[PDB]
C-alpha cells in the first residue's frame, strides 16, 4: 500500500513541478461566485489558445 | 509501513510495529423496587412499572 502511495505522490509532484501553464488568481476560490469555474476555464482557455493537442 | 529510496540500503532495515486498542466494561444499570403483598392485589402498576423500566 505504501509503495503505491509513493508512486501517487511522485506523479503528483512531477506534474506540479514541471507545469508550464500557470493559472494564477489574486484571491481564494471561495471568494467570488464562480471562481472554481473561472479557474478551470482559464486552464481550458490557455490550453485552447496555445493550440495544444488534447 | 515506512519506505526508503535508493539502491544501497546497508544498515537501514527497519523493524515491525503493531499498535493496540482496548475496550473495557462499565457498571450495571439497574431498576430496583419493592412492594408489599397487599399491593399485589391489583398487579397493574407492577406490570406498568416493568414496561417503564425497560
Amino acid at each position: 500500500r505504501k509503495l503505491a502511495n509513493n508512486v501517487e505522490l511522485k506523479v503528483a509532484n512531477m506534474a506540479a513541478e514541471m507545469g508550464s501553464l500557470v493559472i494564477t488568481s489574486p484571491d481564494a476560490i471561495g471568494t467570488n461566485t464562480a471562481d472554481a469555474w473561472n479557474f478551470v476555464a482559464d486552464a481550458e482557455e490557455i490550453m485552447f489558445s496555445r493550440e495544444l493537442n488534447r | 509501513s515506512p519506505t526508503q529510496e535508493g539502491w544501497d540500503l546497508t544498515d537501514k532495515a527497519t523493524g515491525l510495529l503493531e499498535l493496540n486498542v482496548a475496550v473495557n466494561m462499565g457498571e450495571p444499570d439497574n431498576d430496583f423496587f419493592q412492594l408489599r403483598a397487599d399491593d399485589l392485589r391489583d398487579e397493574t402498576a407492577y406490570r406498568r412499572r416493568i414496561q417503564s423500566a425497560a
